RNA sequence: CCCCGAGAGGGGGUUUUUUUUUUUUUUUUU
């Protein structure tokens, strides 16, 4: 098959089978290959998720100059629930949008910061659902680039209220990302406090998790 | 057409002294005296044409003049360019040529001028002068062999462009001339490079000496901090009658611009010279105005 | 085994074309100005081709820069719905492709003048929005007339024809049906010579047949190079009368 | 984004934006688009088929192809495909537009999946093919006009054999000739920009390079729809923003966007 | 949209959908409409200054006689124009050495044989191929025409399309021969050619049945038998639609295979399936269905207890297939099925004598006879007849035509007297023509 | 990537030499290079030299499925990556490259499209278990030529590969080994030959394009010096039965019809020379492992 | 060679894809 993996034979086939409001758990700096690490578990009803980040940079751009630093996010599939590509390159764009309002990028000329996250574990336990992953991811970016000792303008959070991903700046005040699938309608102003509550939780914890460890 | 102007079309992809012309692969002459000049190639007594366009006889030079082409830098053109990389100690910045035209640091005129001494940090602080995206005026000093063109600013009248909005137009549609700084009514300024870019700004105290502490900030990104709204849609009007002209395959000129500019006066919103009919007969009226004024 | 009439007793073809007749050839120049500074909408047949001329300028990779002439590059984008039946997979990185890409630049590096054109590059960009037969000859012309748009030099036409060998009956210009039935010749002629810049075979044909066949070729290949000049010297006389 | 500006040009844009009686570069108003042109029904070999030119020379153009399926295994049965010329397949940009597109046009969210169904197994699978030629900015509502031109030029083949493959279990046959009309409302996908405190529709491309951020609305049956993002249309310049800007955005597309698809309706 | 070229040549676009395998795709190809098309008449003056030669520069040959078959007025001379169904339907008189001389068919008629029939296409096409001075067949190939070429009226089915097609080269050709005075003749069999001519709304032509321009000939009586045509205690079921039997086949519900027939027993066939070990016998008159020894046909499994000792879902019948399947291992009873279609027909000209049984020697008017075939292994056909007295004793040579729900026997119809039982000739010529042996003397192409 | 430095006064001897019939290694301007064949112990084993140029190919095979389009068909893969073995100038690995992908479809076109294998010999159950041949070419010593000797190399493989003999029970395959029964030989429709023509323009492009005399030069199977110099190339495969398998001119100088119509007759009597060739060197091959076998038997 | 300076100084000459009308005796000359 593959000249570079070991996929075993061609003839074989997948084996099919037949028939509080959040709980979390945040670590930061345990990965000594890079500059910046952070642990997000989450658990809660039949969904619980832990995704790992890791942050590269800022480390050399060779290719002509910049007065600022040039961010990208990368979300890899894990060993579970995978998701499309596609749908990875989306949130990695929304996440870059997000951080892009964050990152002082003014302090780090010529310089990038690659940022990693793996959706190590996602279990669907339910005997686009990557909606709910997207407000943990926000929280392992920010708490590895704190990690790392890059300098952000606010700590960056977010909620997720059915299938509308928002994520909030200066204590809830202004919004650096909206992100909207499904859901219902003239449901905008329930779904903005219900993740202002969320974000005001996770940050909290957040601050919490890199000051006390 | 209250919002958006939608032209719609089925079944179809897309609507649908002489002056000799020549195809390539065309015999133009047979006369072995001549000179062969560009646009042609020859074999033995034969001289055919390389291009589509047509044949020019200037004394004993045969060459043929193409009908489409990029802009060609010719030894004293007063161009406006971008920066496009900056390097060792010289610019690269982009008139809209085949190649970038080079700007030596030589070239130029170091910040406080005549009184500076000389310093050999300047060739490691180039970017505190001019960086990747300035504009500016310049003019075309020399050329290189293949036909490039070096760049010089060694005058008050060159230099960075700021205090106003960037536009261009077909390098065809802008000729040579005596000169390319215009002053307009409504206190703006037109740098109408032959290359076809051209810069719209606020009318400077220079632009007014030009027919009537400050060399330390000659690369100031800053702006005039006081621009009046009145001056600002001045600039988006001439930059629409500009387009307008463009898109009429009319040559550029001082005069059709002011013409323009006051007749365009009739549209109440400046928006409205976007669209294709109103360029159209703007265009059309400059050229029927100069009919009956001419004959 | 066809049970189609390919080639009626009656010197009819199924679309209704005789043996030596050329299709519907429509040409088109400065069709995208805002795009390329050269470019060609080219209709033969069916065939749809847009063509675009990017150059000559500064490359983006000084590493990548010839002193003594422009690099010339093409890219062919068949894409998925030039076919009746949708293609799943991309036809980008195919090797069918990558030869055809190679085959263009070839042709056109013994005829444009890139001497003249030193530390530049020129990027030709090919879309195929639709297929039906002699898509390689039609991706001739489409270059040629693009690359005469942009004013770039060169010194001579080169026009593209296909001809199809049914058994021993030639038929010019072979749409998608008959290259299914038959082994066709792509032919690329330069100017009104006898000299071909391209020769392709791919499918079986007798030794004594080939001769013909190229005969044929060149024949149709001249007046596709009319068509061609026709059609730029009309646009050339309404351009410069303005 | 594309576009290359000094800091200069920049400022006085931005300031020029910024200013509470919003000026525009070319002079529009807020909720003015820039003129188009649309061309339909040109390629035979496809079901349907649309090509769109903008002002500033942007060009795309969508094909429509259609493919008998069976509903029970096939989940999705509308499928975009984005190229954008110059662009890998696997780049940034063209996943994220094909990912949003997929979105915007999914069977049970913003189209009519009914009257893509043929019988009780068998419906039709549409194969929305987009070629972007040239863009100067966010293409996504560039792409948006055109699929929604092509959807309602498009023409599937018509069924003849009976619909009850659970009983006599006849294999589709269709007519040799005839052709139904796709039936079917596609939706529309704006895209506004952020300047201080005010909102643009149809943002150029210099205005996009100092927008401090930007929004895409999706649009059906009348009403704001789902997928909603907002989009860093430059990355030098992203800002965040209060969310009034968020509410006046819905709003302004919410008024709109109906001169739009009157213009847009025209056959 | 129509475009007009250079060479006065035009071009459209013939759109349709090709269904295949349950799958649909749209097929376009380009028309195109030329003004370069020979009448192929040896009266014409026109035409040959406007013709060109071929591939192999040559020329094409104009065939169709200046002197027709001359017919009761208002016919006078007259050519002759061939619907679709007749020539699908009376292919046998349409070869027949005494009738049919001067015989145009249009390109659209020839297309449409080809796709509902290709032997019989083949069959008119040689007609055309081998045209001498006794039978002159030509194709006008009217849909390349520019002049004859119609396109679809908005809500017009593709039948009437046809027809109107063909009755546009009818009255194309009409009016081009009319300084010649040969006027034609349209015999079809479909009553809205016959109701849009007998009204006469636009132009005049000469319509006419198949029937109906028999009876016109001056041989009337001796090809009158060549046309193609309660008789029962039960009735045949119907057979399944194309579309039910291949979604069969393609479920694993229905099988196909040929069908044996033995002399020694009629109410019992068996079919050589692939799926099976051994033959699935058929039982049953009903269960055979008007099949034949060596047809293709299409049968249906029936029920476990239907089977011989020596459901509903799809489901069930696969299962009932692989029940069949050990049944077949077992040898203590065997699988039975039912024919419910006939993929291929084994139906060919067959030599026969009229049963002097069926014949009643006091009748004088048209009379149904049996003709007992010389394959024991076959059904005998019923045919009408006049001279049934004058076919008593002889070898003759008959076509089926049919074999109806109804019928209890199969329907056919006369076409050559080979001569009389038992002589050298009729014997040693029927002897030939049943093994499938070519005995007619090389064509003109041939030598 | 890596370049070959050709100086001036290279370039203009060679040049000037082909102007007055003189070639390096002495060849005339017709005259194919001497083809050394040379087998393994092994069956599929061949090698094949053109003067410096050495290619090695090797023919094996492995039970697959077939692909669901072609249930009677086998499967069969011709692999030719370059290594720097032949030379610097080479990529490891490079199978894009323009010259690659080019030799890449010229033996595809001449070997897998061509049909000169019989594939539907190759099913073993229909639909479900089949042979898949495999060609694998070695090209170990770069002097020109590649694409010739490639072809030669595929195809002298094809014809002495033998694969193993199968008994079917049903659709329990059993594979004897080659010291139970003998092995089977494969199943050539046809014998492919390709010929390369390397062109040549003494003078300039005007008088290529315009000029009235044609004077090209055409030489058949260059060096590699010869190779480097050339303006345009023409390969041209035939086989005994006197039919063009393809013929490829992938843009180049561009040349005269009829001259190249010359090339297809010149082909023709050398890949008649190289086929008969083969088949003798085959003989001998078999006669040869015959022999040694009654010398094992009778000092068995 | 080209650019620059009242005084032979300086700057440059560009880096795998449109392929499927199925039936009952050896051999030779006819
Ligand atoms: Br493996
Ligand atoms: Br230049
Ligand atoms: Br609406
Ligand atoms: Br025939
Ligand atoms: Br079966
Ligand atoms: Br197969
Ligand atoms: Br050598
Ligand atoms: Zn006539």
């Amino acid at each position: 098959q593959d000249r570079r993996r070991l996929l075993g034979p061609a003839a074989a086939k997948p084996m099919a089978f037949s028939n509080s409001e959040q709980e979390l758990s945040l670590h930061t700096g345990f990965i000594e290959n890079c500059n910046g690490s952070a642990l997000v578990e989450a658990r809660s009803l039949g969904h619980q998720t832990s995704l790992i980040s890791a942050v590269y940079g800022p480390r050399s751009i060779r290719g002509s100059f910049t007065s600022q630093g040039t961010i990208s996010i990368q979300l890899k599939n894990g060993l579970l629930e995978k998701y499309n590509t596609n749908e990875l390159k989306e949130v990695s764009s929304f996440l870059m949008g997000i951080f892009n309002s964050v990152v002082n990028l003014s302090r780090y000329p010529k310089s990038g910061i690659d940022i990693f996250v793996y959706l190590t574990y996602d279990k669907d336990l339910t005997n686009s659902q990557i909606s709910s992953l997207i407000p943990h991811c926000i929280t392992s970016i920010t708490l590895a680039l704190a990690d790392a000792g890059i300098e952000l303008v606010d700590m960056a959070g977010a909620g997720e209220a059915n299938g509308t991903v928002v994520s909030f700046i200066k204590n809830g005040e202004e919004i650096v990302g909206f992100w909207k699938d499904d859901g219902d309608d003239e449901d905008l102003l329930e779904c903005l406090d219900r993740c202002k509550e969320q974000y005001n939780r996770y940050r909290d914890l957040m601050i919490s998790c890199l000051m006390n460890q | 057409s209250e919002v958006i102007t939608i032209t719609k079309r089925n079944g179809a992809f897309q609507n649908s002294s002489d002056s000799q012309i020549v195809t390539p692969g065309e015999l133009v002459t047979d006369d072995p005296i001549w000179m062969r000049g560009h646009g042609t190639y020859f074999l033995d007594n034969m001289t055919y044409s390389s291009v589509a366009g047509t044949v020019s006889r200037v004394n004993r030079l045969l060459s043929v003049i193409p009908l489409k082409g990029r802009y060609a830098p010719e030894t004293g053109d007063h161009v406006v360019g971008r920066i496009a990389e900056v390097g060792n100690k010289r610019w690269k910045v982009d008139i809209g040529g085949k190649q970038h035209a080079v700007l030596m640091l030589g070239s130029v005129n170091l910040p406080g001028g005549i009184l500076r001494r000389k310093s050999e940090s300047d060739e490691l602080q180039m970017r505190s002068f001019l960086k990747e995206g300035d504009l500016l005026n310049a003019e075309v000093q020399s050329l290189f062999q293949d036909g490039s063109a070096s760049l010089h600013t060694r005058s008050l009248k060159y230099g960075k462009l700021r205090n106003g909005m960037f536009c261009q137009v077909p390098s065809s549609l802008i000729v040579r001339a005596k000169n390319h700084t215009h002053n307009l009514p409504g206190n703006i300024t037109v740098v109408l490079g032959v290359n076809g870019y051209i810069w719209l700004r606020k009318t400077s105290q220079m632009d007014l000496a030009r027919d009537t502490e400050s060399s330390w900030q000659i690369y100031s990104d800053e702006n005039d901090p006081s621009i009046s709204n009145n001056i600002r849609q001045a600039i988006c009007r001439y930059a629409n009658v500009i387009k307008a002209l463009a898109f009429c395959e009319i040559g550029i000129t001082q005069q059709r611009i002011v013409s323009a500019y006051e007749a365009s006066m009739v549209y109440s919103n400046v928006g409205e010279l976007i669209e294709k009919n109103v360029m159209e007969s703007i265009g059309s009226d400059i050229l029927t105005a100069e009919k009956m004024r001419g004959n | 085994m066809s049970r189609l009439e390919i080639y009626s007793p009656e010197g009819l073809r199924l679309d209704g074309r005789r043996w030596n007749e050329l299709r519907r050839f429509e040409s088109s120049i400065n069709t995208h100005p805002h795009a390329a500074d050269g470019s060609s909408y080219m209709e033969q047949g069916n065939n749809k081709i847009i063509t675009l001329v990017k150059g000559p300028k500064e490359p983006r990779l000084k590493s990548q820069m010839d002193t003594s002439k422009a690099l010339l590059n093409v890219s062919v984008n068949i894409t998925k719905f030039s076919k009746f039946e949708r293609s799943k997979s991309s036809h980008k990185n195919e090797r069918r492709v990558l030869e055809i890409q190679t085959s263009l630049v070839r042709m056109f590096e013994k005829n444009v003048m890139l001497n003249i054109y030193p530390r530049t590059v020129i990027d030709i960009e090919i879309h195929v929005l639709e297929q039906d037969g002699g898509i390689m000859g039609s991706l001739i012309n489409g270059i040629t007339l693009a690359l005469i748009d942009a004013g770039i030099s060169m010194f001579d036409y080169i026009s593209g024809i296909s001809v199809g060998l049914y058994d021993t009956t030639p038929l010019l210009d072979t749409n998608s049906l008959e290259e299914n039935a038959m082994s066709t010749v792509t032919l690329g002629v330069v100017g009104k010579s006898e000299k071909l810049s391209l020769l392709l075979v791919e499918d079986k044909i007798p030794l004594d047949r080939l001769e013909n066949v190229l005969a044929i070729g060149i024949a149709g290949a001249h007046r596709v190079r009319d068509l061609m000049d026709e059609e730029l010297r009309k646009h050339a006389q309404k351009r410069v009368s303005n | 984004g594309h576009m290359s500006l000094s800091v200069a040009e920049k400022s006085y844009l931005y300031d020029s934006l910024a200013s509470t009686p919003s000026i525009r570069p070319d002079g529009r108003l807020p909720h003015q688009f820039r003129p188009i042109e649309i061309f339909t029904d040109f390629l035979p070999s496809s079901n349907g088929s649309s090509r769109i030119i903008a002002s500033d020379g942007s060009e795309c153009i969508v094909s429509i192809k259609s493919k008998v399926v069976d509903h029970h295994v096939e989940n999705e049965l509308l499928q975009v495909d984005v190229d954008i010329a110059g662009q890998r397949d696997d780049a940034l940009v063209v996943e994220t537009i094909t990912s949003l597109l997929n979105k915007v046009l999914k069977s049970g969210s913003g189209v009519d999946s009914s009257k893509l169904q043929l019988t009780k197994k068998y419906s039709f699978k549409i194969f929305v093919d987009v070629l972007v030629i040239s863009s100067h900015s966010h293409p996504i509502s560039l792409i948006s006009f055109a699929i929604y031109s092509a959807l309602n030029s498009t023409y599937l083949p018509k069924l003849i054999s009976a619909f009850d493959d659970l009983e006599v279990e006849e294999l589709p046959t269709f007519h040799d000739y005839d052709m139904v009309k796709l039936d079917i409302n596609p939706p529309l996908v704006f895209i506004l920009a952020v300047v201080g405190n005010n909102m643009l529709l149809d943002p150029a491309a210099n205005e996009s390079e100092v927008a401090n951020n930007g929004l895409i609305i999706s649009w059906s049956n009348g009403k704001i729809t789902s997928p909603i993002r907002s989009v860093a249309l430059n990355d030098s310049n992203v800002k965040s923003f209060k969310p009034h800007l968020l509410k006046q955005g819905l709003a302004m597309v919410e008024k709109y966007a109906p001169d739009v698809v009157r213009s847009l309706e025209n056959l | 949209r129509r475009k007009r070229l250079a060479d006065g040549l035009s071009v459209t676009q013939k759109v349709f959908v090709r269904s295949r395998n349950g799958g649909a795709t749209k097929i376009v190809r380009e028309h195109y409409l030329r003004s370069d098309i020979p009448c192929l008449s040896r009266s014409c003056t026109k035409c040959p200054q406007i013709v060109v030669p071929d591939a192999q520069n040559e020329l094409p040959k104009f065939i169709l006689s200046d002197s027709p078959l001359e017919l009761s007025a208002p016919i006078g001379k007259h050519y002759v124009v061939l619907d679709t169904n007749v020539v699908l339907q009376a292919i046998d008189l349409l070869e027949n050495p005494n009738c049919f001389f001067d015989v145009i068919v249009p390109q659209i008629v020839l297309d449409e044989v080809r796709n509902k029939s290709y032997p019989v296409y083949t069959r008119l096409r040689t007609l055309c191929r081998d045209s001498d001075d006794h039978k002159r067949f030509i194709v006008f190939h009217n849909e390349f025409s520019e002049h004859t070429f119609v396109e679809r009226l908005p809500n017009e089915t593709i039948n009437d399309r046809n027809n109107r097609a063909i009755r546009k080269t009818c009255q194309w050709y009409s009016e081009h021969l009319k300084p010649y005075d040969i006027n034609v003749v349209l015999v079809t069999n479909d009553r809205l050619n016959r109701e849009a001519a007998t009204k006469e709304v636009e132009s005049n032509i000469i319509t006419k049945s198949l029937v109906q321009y028999i009876e016109l000939l001056p041989n009337a009586d001796d090809i009158r038998d060549s046309i193609p045509q309660t008789f029962s205690d039960f009735t045949f079921p119907e057979y399944y639609s194309t579309a039910r039997v291949m979604g069969g086949l393609k479920n694993g519900v229905l099988y196909q295979g040929n069908i044996q027939i033995s002399e020694y027993n009629f109410l019992e066939g068996s079919v050589s399936l692939p799926r099976f070990s051994k033959p699935v016998l058929i039982v049953g008159q009903k269960n055979l269905n008007r099949a034949f020894n060596g047809d293709q046909v299409i049968v249906e499994l029936l029920p476990q207890s239907e089977w011989k000792a020596p459901v509903i879902s799809d489901k069930q019948r696969r299962l009932l297939a692989k029940d069949a399947m050990i049944a077949q291992r077992s040898k203590k009873i065997q699988p039975t099925a039912k024919v419910v279609y006939i993929q291929r027909r084994s139906w060919r000209q067959y030599v026969g004598q009229l049963a002097p049984s069926s014949v009643d020697p006091q009748s004088s008017s048209t009379q149904n006879v049996f003709v007992i075939l010389m394959d024991k292994c076959l059904p005998k056909v019923r045919i009408r007849t006049r001279r049934a007295a004058e076919l008593l004793d002889k070898r003759i040579v008959i076509s089926i035509d049919s074999w109806p729900t109804t019928h209890k026997y199969p329907l056919g119809h006369f076409v050559r007297d080979l001569g009389t039982i038992e002589s050298a000739q009729a014997e040693t010529e029927a002897l030939l023509l049943e093994h499938d042996v070519e005995y007619r003397p090389f064509s003109k192409k041939v030598l | 990537a890596k370049d070959i430095e050709i100086s001036a006064s290279e370039s203009k001897f060679i040049l000037e030499a082909l102007r007055q019939n003189y070639r390096l290694d002495g060849r005339s301007f017709d005259q194919f290079r001497d083809v050394e064949i040379t087998f393994g112990k092994e069956f599929g084993d061949v090698s094949v030299k053109m003067g410096n140029t050495k290619v090695h190919c090797r023919i094996s095979c492995q039970i697959a499925q077939p692909y669901e389009d072609r249930p009677f068909e086998g499967l069969f893969v011709i692999s030719t990556e370059i290594s720097p073995m032949a030379g610097s100038q080479f990529e490891n690995g490079n199978i894009t490259g323009e010259d690659e992908v080019l030799c890449s479809r010229i033996i595809e076109k001449s070997v897998r499209r061509s049909g000169a294998l019989d594939v539907e010999g190759l099913c073993i159950v229909a639909g479900s278990k089949c042979w898949a041949v495999r060609a694998d070419v070695h090209f170990l010593d770069c002097d020109g030529g590649f694409i010739d000797a490639s072809c030669i190399a595929v195809m002298a493989g094809l014809m002495h590969f033998k694969k193993p003999d199968i008994t079917v029970h049903g659709e329990q395959i059993i594979v004897h080994p080659v010291n139970e029964r003998e092995p089977v030989p494969l199943g050539i429709l046809h014998i492919p030959i390709c010929v390369t023509f390397s062109f040549f323009n003494p003078q300039d492009t005007e008088e290529n394009i315009k000029g009235e005399t044609n004077s090209e030069i055409s030489i058949i199977d260059a060096t590699l010096k010869e190779e480097l110099l050339r303006d345009g190339v023409l390969t041209v495969t035939l086989n005994k039965n006197r039919e063009v398998v393809q013929v490829s001119k992938a843009g180049g100088l561009p040349m005269d019809a009829l001259t190249l119509m010359k090339c297809c007759h010149e082909a023709y009597s050398i890949i008649e020379k190289i086929t008969d060739q083969i088949l003798q060197l085959l003989k001998e091959d078999s006669e040869k492992r015959n022999k040694y076998a009654a010398m094992l038997t009778s000092e068995n």
